[PDB]
């Protein structure tokens, strides 16, 4: 039981390690975003 | 390979969506070239 559990260990780890580097991707494009954002409310609403 | 096919359905769908950024991100660049082009129909380069 425990070789297959293990089996499903290494999947369900690489399954999160997957998601994790998706999610700090997206999190940087996010911040880049916001920036923008920022940028945009202080140049093009108070003040042009 | 069917007991991993989500990675597979994953990877697909992750290279699918890097793409569909990639052709936004031409649209992007073109629009930005040609916003606020206005050319006239009198204009021929082989002359001019």
């Amino acid at each position: 039981a425990q070789v297959q559990i293990d089996r499903l260990i290494n999947g369900r780890l690489t399954a999160l390690n997957a998601y994790v580097s998706q999610q700090l991707s997206d999190i940087s494009l996010v911040k880049f975003g916001a920036a923008l954002a920022m940028e945009k409310v202080n140049e093009c609403v108070k003040s042009q | 390979l069917s007991e991993y096919g989500t990675f597979c359905d994953n990877i697909n769908s992750i290279l699918d969506e890097v793409n569909g950024l990639l052709d936004t991100t031409q649209l992007h660049v073109a629009d930005t070239l040609m916003q606020g082009v206005t050319l006239s129909s009198n204009l021929n380069t082989n002359l001019h």
